[PDB]
């Protein structure tokens, strides 16, 4: 995804999720939505399964 | 470095009593905890005595 990173800022942690790394060819049974916004350089994150 | 998103206090930061020296200007030590500020950059290196 990237070779390296320069001097940096900002690095968070979120709280861990588990996942299906089997892919399948059926029909969908989950919709993910997300929206992100940046006001005043504030980032925001809404989401709901 | 730098804190963000995160929360201290700064007294087990203190009380190891294994610092050899100790120096902060602009603000007295001991009332530097209930003051709020934004973001705290730490800046660390060796250098000789
Ligand atoms: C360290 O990061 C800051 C931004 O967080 C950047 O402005 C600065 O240039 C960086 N220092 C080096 C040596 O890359």
């Amino acid at each position: 995804v990237y070779s390296s990173a320069n001097n940096c800022t900002f690095e968070y942690v979120s709280q861990p999720f588990l996942m299906d790394l089997e892919g399948k060819q059926g029909n969908f049974k989950n919709l993910r939505e997300f929206v992100f916004k940046n006001i005043d350089g504030y980032f925001k994150i809404y989401s709901k399964h | 470095k730098r804190i963000s998103n995160c929360v201290a206090d700064y007294s087990v930061l203190y009380n190891s009593a294994s610092f050899s020296t100790f120096k902060c200007y602009g603000v007295s030590p001991t009332k530097l905890n209930d003051l709020c500020f934004t973001n705290v950059y730490a800046d660390s290196f060796v250098i000789r005595g």
